[PDB]
């Protein structure tokens, strides 16, 4: 992580009614950041991304979904912490992710 | 994991004739005529 | 009396009757073991449950150690890792290379613990121990080179059943668990000996050389051969049925089947 | 003392009989009386020693089963005790069961030379028993008389110390004859060094009656007074 | 003989979480939502102050602060709707990052490249000739081939691995030569060296596999007569 | 159903699906899959990196 | 290293080298190997049925 | 010598024996039992014998050790990976 | 200045048989004197007297005997009796002191056992003797019979009215039986396999009852210090140490013997005065392993100024153990000596715990290969690490005892091992390394 | 900088782009990339090559080993790996599943049930 | 890294397993990529806290292999790092010591008298030559002879070791050692006879009895 990184807090500064839940991990690239976005704001958020100055040069690399209903920690169940992203998989029917 | 770098630029190898690893025939005047065509919109 | 202890810096409360292993299991942190059994007596032979306590220089056997107020247990520490690795290396030293031919290939807690806690490579390059096989009847197949001398078999025979035949005869690395004389282990509960034995030294002879654990589908059902009724697990590879086992039902089955 | 299980021998089968003599029964009664009435399980070792004394210095399997029956304990426990303790010969041995110590003190003193001399005289190798049932050689651990090394023990009973390439041969010949010296073969005493005593040279004090009397009542009173003062 | 530390004690699997409250919420709204301040007590300045004090004491952060947790960067400056200077500070930080991230790149961005373009022009039959680097690549390859050829010619021959059927004997050399010969005879082996003396010489001996020699120059066998 | 079959099978047995995905960059597909696996494991393939195979053969596959 | 047609080897004595450990069956990505094993009358751990579906197997 | 007799079962580990060794030709689809039965008992001086099923590591089966110091002297012991039977050279 | 103990200040009189070892000679030399008054004093006075005298265990532990005795329960509401085990088992290499009191002054041992039992409130005292000491066991049994006949022990011990029975358990050959828990199990009749020690056998030991295991030397010296005062014994040793101890020299010395001497005597003075020094002189000395085989070795560099004290030996890195001194000369091979010690430990391992039961054999094999010379430099560090893995991972402290000598050899004579390995490899070229296991020796 | 995945970031090669986004520019880019892969391969192979050699003091000429494998070739793939990760290389080349219990267990587990991977989400690209 | 302390556990020198594998591999790749003393010194100083003796020896090998000229940047930046690491070496750093010394000798760095003094003290004064492989020892002696640096004591030690291990001599190592000793003019008739016929008999090689009496380790 010996690079210059900044959180994409512009989205949550502009959409002032949303709460921020962001992650970065060494499992990903140094410049990769995950965030939680509500569905009812997803379209407006993409509208802002597609035409904001610094986010103008943005390309949708990937998009898919995960059937989180049947997600279970098969090993190291006790090691789970409340800050982990896996906590949002349990009891949720689906999880659609864009990159 | 990563490392820290102080000089981003990789300087060109020494061009002095006296220095070792000097190639007198690297550039060919007949072939390396790029400059003539480089300025072409 | 409720007592506060720390597991990896996590506060927890347990009564003084609890042991370190029991407190760890209740709080959800797993500790490897080879000789400790819930329904058998407490023994500290294998010493695979060694953990680190801040105020205790020596490693503490979790299975046979009671909790103390203010205890600081570090199960994720480098010292605990080294302890597990040393014990696993000692266990695997003299252990025969019989994974392909042993019937417990997929159900070997020794393999699992060696993969998860012990080191990945061995240093022992010497002649291993060799032990003659024993005939315990048509129900139990014995390959004593794989024995780890954890005495679970002896404890089960003496405690769960009334038969008193198995014992650790000998001293040192030449010690051999089993009957001194050549006789068959013909107790009505001889099947459970295979289940308690964790290293495939004793196996199900009728089921020997039949299948592997990863290719079986299990169903929970109830026994009918006895009017008592027993909670059993039936494992099948397609149409064929094999390896009927017990399952925990303390009210009626108490983990054992005939 | 080789295998950790029953060796298949025709002369040690279950059919071999064994019965304690009345003297052995009286000794067993005395041993049981010494031990707690309920804890009869503690008399395995004395019973095994009695069996060895009665037999030709070895414990038959039938004798082990008889001991277990008399002690009302599992035969497997007797088997475990006999296999764990190496002084019990589970198989017949020779007329002379030579036991040469091989620990570092004896090794420094020259245990290997004594062992080679014994092997040469007995025409047999270490561990192996002689063709005729007369000699049985074994290597054992520290027997206790390290200062008198090298040393050997016969029949787990008689210890012979300060052996050499010729003293050992003389001792073996004496044992074969029947009469032999007991203890070190040199001129030294029990623990007195070969050169001589370095302590207890004062014969007068040792010979004269030695008395040490203390006023125990006065000491107790002083202790109580000091304790009260501390209180 | 050093098996400890075979497993990597230090790993590159580490994650950091950053959670903030909505920037739109005011201090009063935040207190009401968290429950420290009652909905109707917002008017009472004393009640609001008491609720703020309790919130600061219990949650270890001021009500104005918007940062629930910032493991990613541990920033101590929250961005909130009330403090308009926070927006300007964040904008300055964003532009600083925009400059510095591009500056630290080695190949992705280069103003020198933008203002002094370097082009590859196809102008000859051999595309390698148009680039000085590719000509040097060709020369280096030929130089390596010539060096290898010179070394091999000077050596004069080439060792090679030769298959040996005796490598597949039933028994290992650690066994007795008599046992090895007996097993081979029992399995009917007649193409292996079963000499007792040879087996004794090889007993408990570790040595490399059979080797042969390819002798230069390489030429075709011919029947000229 | 390559993704479905990969989910059904363990990690190692799903690798050849990545060879099948691209008929001319199978080495690169394998490299991506292995890179993801080792990123999850938290380690790196020092052996491959020092042997240079994963770069020279990637470039050969590019050719 | 070429992988062509599957085959089962034997020891130089003529005994089968295959012991029914099913490691190959489990590792087969295409589920092309089917193994059933029963103890041999002499007592060896040897397979009674070892099938490879060449049409289902990826080499 | 009835294969189903108690004595035969006890000697053969409670498995029905085939003296002719011909049933394996169909049961296990090979004559390997007949082929291996031809090799005689290998007599080894030591009490413990090491078997690798070949001349070098990785050319046979995993290195295994067999105890030739049987509770009954001279009893041959068969390797589990290969059918080779070793016995101690009692003298 | 420590050493040169007066002949009239030696507790173990008649160490060299000069008088009758039976009751007649015992009473002549002063045994069984004022035992009735000693008992009448009371257990608390006896415990306090031991604590003041500072007597500490003569075994490997060296723990305070007074505190060890005081740890015993005052009274058992359930009616459980208390047991006094005397661990006469002497199986550690180089140790001979224990057997030199059984056959010389058994009555002193019996009197000490009676005094300690009365102090501890114990009905029965069991003397566990290794089976090798057959003659000494017979002599002690005869002494016990004489004591019973004279009324010293049994009903109304010495007329005090305190019933006390002394029994003798002649065990068999097992060095592991010397361990407290192993000793208790051997008495019980099971295998001499030690037991984990959370129950503190002083609370639940023999037959589930409170039992205390004590050394023969400590038991024998207790009554003498009781009669002569605590100050007398406390003034014959360096501060924090007990006093006069019974040393025994076994190795390459001119006059090997067992002698009683004042505590803290210099090792060089002890070797030169009582035993005549090394065979070829002090310059010919190669090493000394004082205090039994279990503790590490000491080279001649440190042997010069080392004092025979628990604290001094612990600071130097080679504990005092059982005051068994084996002197290794320049003629012997330290590698061979430690190889034999490792073989002894491998033979004597009970086998209950995998660390010990496997590492002992592993160390024996590694030491054998090192002695042959067919070993690598890295194998020395591997052996060091293996010993460090064995130690503290076992149950009975026998793994640590087996590990310590190897560590001492590795730290002291590393150059010797390296030179031997180089000498072997010089004459035995080997380009290829076999993947097979090392050949059995 | 943040997305390199192999030795590429430490090799001096060139990537090509066109000012026209047409099929002709794409074809030229593909040809140039094919040509530059040769340079990258050459650099990669040189990274594992022992170009220099011992030079005699008296004669100032190379001293070539007659009976050593390194004389046949100037490229040694295991050079850097052996130089840096000596312990790992020794363990890899000395311990296998035919002689080490731990290696056998690892092999058995690896081929029965694949290696255990800690729970988590990753996205890796090439 | 975050919450990371790079102080060695041994308290003497850092070890590769202490660092993350990614850091070790990336620093090694950077060292391999360095093609000049200036840039190599910059990289080493920037990542000094992660630097390891293995990687330092590998950097020296890379410089020697590619014949990167030794210049003022080397002598002013790299040399102090080499001195510090060599001083901190111990028995287990025999590989790094031998490699660094051999490649410095081959590169023929005729300066850094302090560096050469430190290397000599480690090699002979601390008796670390006994942990150097025979072939590595011969190469080290040849490299130091090429650099012209060395001590009569070290050369006598090398000669005695060669005589001791004459049986293990390979023809290539024999040629290298003979060239080194002939160039230096140091040697003995016994040494030359051993080099000519390593497998000769004791009576064939006169003086071996005296050498055995000396008993060189
Ligand atoms: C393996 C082992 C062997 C022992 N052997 C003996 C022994 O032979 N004799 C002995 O007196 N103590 C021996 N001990 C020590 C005893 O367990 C115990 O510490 C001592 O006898 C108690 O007396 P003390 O408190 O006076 O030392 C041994 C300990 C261990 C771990
Ligand atoms: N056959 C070889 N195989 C792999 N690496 C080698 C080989 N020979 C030399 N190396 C490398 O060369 C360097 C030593 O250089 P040098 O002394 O010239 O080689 P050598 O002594 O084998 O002739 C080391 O990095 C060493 O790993
Ligand atoms: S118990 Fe069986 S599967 Fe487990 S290691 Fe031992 S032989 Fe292999
Ligand atoms: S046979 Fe199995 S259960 Fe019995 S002691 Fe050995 S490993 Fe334990
Ligand atoms: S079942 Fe498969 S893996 Fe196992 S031995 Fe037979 S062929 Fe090999
Ligand atoms: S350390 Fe050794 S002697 Fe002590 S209990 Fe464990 S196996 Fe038995
Ligand atoms: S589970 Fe703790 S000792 Fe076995
Ligand atoms: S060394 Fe012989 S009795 Fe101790
Ligand atoms: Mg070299
Ligand atoms: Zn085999």
């Amino acid at each position: 992580m010996q690079n210059k990184y900044m959180q994409p807090i512009q989205l949550f500064i502009v959409f002032e009614k949303l709460n921020s839940k962001m992650w970065i991990s060494k499992k990903l690239n140094s410049n990769h950041s995950i965030a939680l976005i509500p569905s009812n704001w997803f379209y407006s958020i993409n509208l802002f991304l597609k035409r904001e100055l610094l986010f103008s040069n943005i390309t949708l690399i990937e998009n898919s979904a995960i059937d989180t209903i049947s997600y279970n920690l098969e090993t190291n169940q006790n090691d789970l912490d409340k800050t982990n992203i896996e906590n949002y998989f349990f009891k949720n029917k689906m999880l659609v992710f864009y990159n | 994991g990563y490392i820290q770098r102080s000089n981003i630029h990789e300087e060109a190898p020494n061009t002095s004739v006296e220095a070792k690893h000097h190639n007198k025939t690297f550039y060919d005047p007949i072939l390396d005529i790029d400059e003539d065509l480089k300025d072409d919109i | 009396k409720q007592i506060e202890i720390f597991i990896d810096g996590k506060p927890a409360k347990v009564d003084d009757s609890y042991t370190i292993f029991q407190a760890c299991y209740e709080n959800g942190v797993i500790v490897p073991r080879f000789c400790y059994h819930e329904r058998l007596s407490v023994a500290g032979n294998c010493r695979m449950c060694l953990v680190e306590v801040e105020n205790v220089p020596k490693p503490v056997a979790a299975c046979a150690s009671q909790v103390v107020p203010g205890m600081k247990i570090k199960t994720k520490s480098e010292k605990t890792r080294i302890h597990r690795g040393n014990v696993m290396e000692f266990l695997l030293a003299n252990h025969p290379l019989d994974c392909p031919i042993c019937d417990q290939g997929g159900e070997c807690d020794l393999q699992d613990i060696s993969s998860v806690y012990g080191y990945g490579i061995s240093r022992y390059n010497e002649y291993k121990r060799a032990v003659e096989d024993k005939n315990y009847g048509p129900l139990v197949a014995t390959s004593m080179n794989r024995c780890i001398h954890c005495t679970r078999c002896v404890r089960f025979a003496t405690q769960i059943a009334g038969v008193e035949d198995l014992g650790k005869t000998g001293r040192g690395k030449a010690a051999e668990i089993g009957t001194y004389v050549e006789k068959t282990f013909n107790t009505e509960l001889s099947g459970n000996v295979v289940d308690v034995c964790p290293v495939g030294a004793l196996t199900n002879a009728p089921y020997a050389f039949t299948s592997r654990p990863w290719e079986l589908k299990s169903f929970y059902t109830s026994d009918v051969f006895d009017t008592l009724g027993s909670a059993i697990q039936v494992d099948t590879r397609g149409p064929e049925i094999m390896r009927v086992l017990p399952r925990i039902h303390e009210e009626i089955n108490e983990e054992w089947i005939s | 003392s080789r295998l950790a299980a029953h060796r298949k021998n025709d002369d040690n089968s279950d059919s071999v009989p064994f019965e304690f003599t009345p003297e052995n029964y009286k000794e067993i009664e005395k041993i049981l009386a010494k031990y707690p009435l309920k804890q009869k399980r503690s008399a395995v070792m004395p019973l095994l020693y009695l069996v060895q004394e009665q037999n030709n210095n070895w414990v038959p399997l039938s004798a082990m089963k008889k001991i277990a029956k008399l002690l009302e304990m599992p035969e497997i426990d007797v088997y475990e005790v006999a296999t764990f303790y190496t002084m019990y010969n589970r198989e017949p041995v020779g007329k002379f069961h030579l036991q040469i110590c091989g620990t570092t003190p004896c090794q420094l003193c020259g245990s290997r030379e004594i062992t080679k001399a014994i092997e040469e005289y007995t025409q047999t190798k270490l561990g192996h028993t002689s063709a005729d049932g007369k000699w049985t050689l074994e290597e054992v651990e520290c027997l206790g008389a390290c200062s008198n090394a090298p040393m050997i023990q016969v029949n787990n009973k008689w210890v012979y110390e300060d052996l050499t390439t010729e003293n050992v041969v003389k001792l073996l010949k004496d044992l074969e004859s029947g009469t032999d010296k007991k203890g070190p073969q040199n001129h030294r005493n029990q623990v007195e060094g070969p050169l001589g005593r370095s302590t207890l040279k004062e014969k007068d004090f040792l010979s004269g009656e030695i008395r040490f009397s203390r006023d125990f009542a006065k000491a107790k009173q002083d202790w109580v007074a000091q304790k009260e003062q501390e209180r | 003989h050093n098996i400890r530390y075979h497993h990597e004690i230090h790993t590159s699997d580490q994650t950091y979480h950053s959670s903030y409250d909505p920037v739109g919420e005011t201090t009063t709204e935040r207190l009401v939502r968290y429950g420290y301040l009652n909905k109707d007590q917002v008017n009472n300045a004393e009640a609001v102050a008491a609720a703020a004090k309790e919130f600061q004491e219990k949650e270890k952060r001021s009500p104005s602060n918007n940062i629930i947790i910032d493991e990613i960067s541990n920033s101590d400056k929250p961005i909130t709707k009330e403090n308009r200077e926070s927006v300007a500070h964040h904008v300055r930080q964003q532009f600083e990052f925009f400059r510095e991230v591009n500056a630290e790149e080695v190949w992705s961005v280069s103003i020198e490249e933008k203002y002094n373009p370097e082009l590859y022009i196809y102008k000859t039959y051999d595309m390698a000739a148009d680039d000085p680097v590719w000509r040097q690549v060709k020369l280096d390859l030929e130089w390596t081939f010539e060096n290898i050829a010179e070394r091999r010619e000077s050596l004069g021959y080439m060792p090679t691995f030769k298959g040996d059927p005796n490598f597949w004997q039933a028994l290992d050399n650690s066994f007795s030569p008599e046992n090895i010969a007996q097993v081979q005879s029992s399995i009917g082996d007649k193409v292996t060296n079963i000499d007792t003396k040879a087996l004794a010489l090889n007993h408990q001996t570790e040595e490399y596999h059979k080797t042969s020699k390819l002798v230069y120059p390489i030429r075709t066998n011919l029947v000229v007569e | 159903g390559s993704e479905k079959l990969i989910e059904d099978r363990p990690y190692l047995q799903g690798m050849p699906y990545f060879d099948r995905f691209d008929y001319v960059s199978m080495m690169v597909q394998e490299h991506a899959y292995c890179l993801g696996i080792e990123s999850l494991l938290g380690t790196t393939n020092y052996s491959a990196t020092f042997t240079q195979i994963r770069t020279m053969y990637d470039e050969l596959t590019r050719i | 290293l070429f992988r062509g047609e599957h085959a089962l080897r034997r020891y130089p004595t003529g005994e089968e080298r295959c012991i029914a450990c099913k490691l190959c069956q489990s590792a087969c990505p295409a589920r092309a190997i089917t193994i059933e094993t029963e103890p041999r009358p002499d007592g060896s751990r040897r397979t009674v049925r070892y099938d490879i579906d060449m049409t289902k197997c990826i080499y | 010598l009835n294969p189903y007799s108690y004595e035969a079962l006890k000697e053969n580990h409670w498995l029905v024996s085939d003296s002719s060794k011909k049933n394996s030709e169909w049961t296990h689809k090979s004559n390997a039992e007949q082929l291996i039965a031809k090799v005689p008992i290998i007599y080894v001086d030591s009490n413990i014998v090491r078997c690798i099923g070949g001349t070098e590591i990785n050319a046979g089966h995993p290195q295994v050790y067999i105890q030739l110091d049987t509770r009954k002297h001279g009893t041959p012991q068969t390797c589990k990976y290969c059918g080779l039977r070793y016995a101690k050279k009692m003298d | 200045s420590y050493g040169n103990l007066k002949d009239q200040d030696r507790i173990f009189t008649n160490l060299y048989r000069d008088g009758d070892p039976f009751v007649k000679g015992a009473l002549k030399r002063g045994d069984w004197h004022q035992t009735k008054e000693i008992l009448s004093n009371g257990p608390e006075w006896i415990i306090d007297e031991i604590k003041k005298s500072g007597l500490r265990g003569r075994g490997g532990a060296g723990f305070l005997s007074g505190l060890k005795y005081s740890f015993m329960p005052k009274v058992n509401p359930d009616g459980r009796p208390s047991y006094l085990v005397i661990n006469s088992d002497e199986s550690e290499p180089g140790t001979c002191k224990d057997r030199e009191i059984l056959r010389n002054d058994p009555h002193k041992l019996v009197e000490g056992a009676l005094v300690v039992g009365f102090s501890m409130r114990a009905r029965a005292a069991y003397i566990y003797i290794r089976g090798e000491f057959w003659v000494e066991a017979n002599i002690l049994q005869q002494a016990i019979d004489e004591a019973y006949a004279k009324g010293f022990i049994g009903k109304n011990a010495c007329g005090s009215g305190y019933d006390f029975d002394v029994y003798i358990h002649r065990g068999a050959g097992a060095y592991i039986c010397g361990e407290e828990t192993g000793l208790i199990e051997s008495i019980e009749g099971k295998a001499g396999q030690p037991r984990v020690k959370p129950p503190f056998p002083a609370n639940a030991g023999l037959y589930g009852c409170p039992t205390t295991v004590t050394n023969v030397e400590t038991v024998a010296v207790c009554p003498t210090i009781m009669r002569r005062g605590a100050s007398w014994f406390a003034s014959f040793g360096r501060p924090n140490n007990a006093g006069t101890k019974l040393y025994c020299i076994s190795g390459h010395v001119n006059n090997p013997c067992t002698v009683e001497e004042e505590m803290s005597i210099p090792l060089r003075e002890l070797l030169e005065k009582h035993c005549g020094g090394v065979r070829g002189g002090w310059d010919n000395l190669l090493a000394v392993i004082p205090g039994g085989s279990s503790v590490p070795m000491m080279p001649k560099n440190v042997c010069d100024d080392v004092l025979m004290d628990f604290d001094a030996l612990k600071a130097v890195g080679s504990g005092l153990g059982t005051a068994a001194v084996i002197v290794m000369d320049k003629s012997t091979d330290p590698i061979d000596a430690i190889l034999r010690l490792s073989k002894f430990y491998k033979h004597e391992s009970c086998g209950q715990c995998t660390p010990c039961r496997e590492g002992t054999g592993w160390i024996v094999d590694v030491m054998e290969r090192l002695l042959v010379g067919n070993a690598d430099y890295a194998e020395i560090d591997m052996l060091q690490q293996v010993t460090q893995q064995i130690e503290m991972h076992t149950i009975c402290a026998l793994g640590d005892a087996a590990a310590w000598p190897v560590q001492g050899l590795i730290k002291n004579f590393r150059e010797e091992i390296e030179d031997r390995i180089d000498s072997y490899h010089a004459k035995h070229p080997q380009l290829k390394k076999s993947r097979k296991s090392n050949p059995q020796i | 900088k943040t997305e390199t995945y192999a030795n590429y970031y430490y090799l001096n090669f060139r990537s090509y782009t066109g000012q026209h986004g047409d099929c002709y520019d794409r074809f030229l880019i593909r040809m140039n990339e094919m040509c530059e892969s040769l340079n990258i391969v050459n650099q990669s192979i040189n990274k594992i090559s022992k170009f220099n050699n011992i030079v005699s003091i008296n004669t100032k000429k190379n001293i070539l080993n007659k009976e050593n494998f390194n004389r046949q070739t100037t490229v040694l793939p295991h050079l850097v790996l052996s130089y840096l990760n000596k312990n790992d290389y020794n363990l890899k080349n000395t311990k296998n599943d035919y002689n080490s219990m731990e290696e056998l267990i690892t092999h058995f587990k690896y081929w029965s049930k694949g290696l255990k991977v800690e729970s988590g989400y990753t996205y890796q690209s090439v | 890294q975050r919450g990371r302390d790079y102080t060695p556990s041994n308290k003497k020198y850092l070890q590769p397993w202490e660092l993350e594998r990614k850091e070790y591999v990336e620093l090694s790749l950077a060292i391999q990529s360095a093609y000049s003393c200036k840039m190599l010194s910059e990289i080493l100083k920037d990542n000094l806290y992660m630097l390891t003796d293995y990687q330092l020896s590998f950097a020296m090998f890379h410089l020697w292999n590619h014949e990167i000229p030794i210049d003022n940047y080397f002598y002013n930046v790299i040399s102090p790092i080499l001195k510090e690491y060599i001083t901190r070496f111990d028995r287990e750093c025999n590989k790094s010591l031998a490699e660094i010394a051999t490649f410095l000798g081959r590169m023929n760095v005729q300066d850094d008298a302090a560096l050469w003094k430190v290397i000599e003290t480690k090699l002979v004064q601390e008796r670390l030559y006994r942990y150097i492989p025979l072939n590595d020892l011969i190469d080290l002696a040849h490299g130091m002879a090429t650099a012209n640096r060395g001590s009569q004591e070290f050369y006598n030690i090398v000669e005695n070791v060669i005589i001791k291990h004459r049986l293990r001599l390979i023809p290539d190592k024999i040629a290298v050692a003979k060239d080194c000793f002939t160039a230096r003019k140091i040697g003995s008739p016994l040494l030359y006879q051993v080099l000519e016929n390593p497998q000769a008999e004791a009576h064939e090689l006169a003086g071996l009895k005296e050498h055995e009496q000396l008993k060189i380790s």
